[PDB]
């Protein structure tokens, strides 16, 4: 009707999203060499 | 009964027509040798 009491009460909130962050990348980095090729094709129907 | 070698000799298949890998054939002419002299010997020995 008029009145509100002092009871007690809470309330619970959640949140999704995203941020950003900053890292030390250093000098040298790894030593992702290159060898040989590797292929693989193959022929079924219409194209290759 | 063997999976690892047939594995190793047909997942070249070469590439678009390169060069022949000298070293990768001269290795491969020799461990197949190597194995298929005894293989065959075993062969003929119990077929005898």
């Amino acid at each position: 009707t008029g009145f509100h009491p002092g009871i007690a009460f809470t309330v619970v909130r959640q949140d999704r999203f995203a941020t950003e962050q900053l890292l030390y990348a250093e000098r040298a980095s790894e030593s992702y060499f290159v060898g040989q090729i590797q292929v693989h094709h193959h022929d079924a129907i219409g194209g290759v | 009964a063997i999976a690892s070698e047939a594995l190793s000799l047909l997942s070249n298949t070469y590439v678009d027509g390169t060069e022949i890998d000298s070293s990768l054939r001269i290795r491969a002419i020799q461990q197949m040798a190597r194995n298929l002299r005894t293989v065959l010997d075993s062969f003929e020995r119990g077929t005898a």
